[PDB]
């Protein structure tokens, strides 16, 4: 499509003390955000963060974040960090690391 | 040091419909531009010329663009109803028409 | 310096069941990796993962991962995912999100 | 679909010191190249020509390069002692001399 447009990563950290003001079970807000993110073209990683399924330009990303903050206004009270990073390329090393620890060559 | 100094350009080009503004006599054209300048100030934008504003080029660029476009300008009815041209400028990703996009997305009041 | 060379993100997920074979306190292996990563030019994020402090080319990154796997050979047994991603640009939205939830304009 | 199809090139250029190999009579030159080809096969590399191997261009590129260069070739003494030129090729990041880098890093046996 348009090679200038990359995938995006969203990573954030919320304060548990501030989240307890609004939720008795602090696991719910993460579940609420998870649902919103999957609805808006992002997927949760098996490590941490939301990676866009497809490339998405910066204008559309910040519209999604605007939409998110209007939906959950307690985000402004609880956010400790919140970063958008441009993803240039993503490489998988799981099998390579398994290969290295095989001690079959020397 | 030698690193972290060159972010890609983000900004916006604005052209008001000056003919419509004077012919209608609703607003004062000079105070529209002063209101836009004040918006750029509290969003952290740099004024290049009468039509053009740019980000500073650091890690806060996207947040400054979020405030200027999608908090202040888009919800200013006097602005959106009197804008002849509105462009989102991205060196890396290309430009786009903010008027056509905002009408299709339901952002702002245009008529 | 060399604009073609980006910062790198390292993100991984380990199996707790497999880690319990080698450590009674499964928090230690994460602390061991954290120390190695900071020694080799990476820093831990307040969300998850290791971001390189400076740009680092792909050759040097994979030498660091080789070094890591030779140091902790239990990594091959316990790794569930392990990704290197090229970082194109990183943007901070914490203060912007706080600004949006200020309801001072309309 | 239309996405995820164009990874930047990673690969390596290899030139053996054929003159040294024959003059010394230690190894058979043809089986050196067959051993290199077998390494490229089990690392997932594509042979372009006698000197040149490339990754396939997908998310496993870095792992294939890790195996070919830093598991198989670098620990092959018959290889490192008889190599006239060894280049790490990266379209995006530029190339580098693997012989000079490996001697400075202590990787492999060169004399």
């Amino acid at each position: 499509q348009d090679p200038g447009i990359n995938r995006k990563a969203i990573n954030f950290d919320l304060s548990t003390k501030s989240l307890e003001k609004y939720f008795k079970d602090t696991r719910e807000p993460y579940s609420l955000i998870k649902k919103f993110m999957l609805e808006n073209g992002f997927e949760h990683r098996q490590y941490s963060g939301y990676t866009s399924k497809e490339p998405i330009n910066e204008r559309r990303v910040i519209r999604i974040i605007n939409k998110l903050t209007k939906k959950f206004t307690w985000l402004g009270e609880c956010v400790k960090e919140f970063d958008i990073t441009e993803i240039g390329e993503q490489y998988s090393l799981k099998e390579t690391i398994q290969d290295l620890c095989a001690k079959d060559f020397h | 040091d030698l690193e972290d100094l060159a972010y890609p350009l983000l900004g916006t080009r604005i052209v008001l419909d000056e003919e419509k503004i004077l012919k209608e006599g609703k607003y004062n054209l000079e105070d529209m531009y002063k209101m836009i300048d004040e918006y750029a100030k509290e969003s952290g934008m740099i004024k290049i010329n009468k039509e053009t504003y740019h980000c500073k080029g650091d890690k806060y660029d996207l947040g400054c663009m979020t405030l200027f476009i999608y908090k202040y300008l888009i919800d200013s009815e006097w602005f959106t109803k009197n804008a002849k041209e509105w462009i989102w400028i991205s060196e890396k990703e290309g430009n786009s028409d903010l008027i056509s996009a905002s009408k299709a997305e339901g952002e702002g009041i245009w008529e």
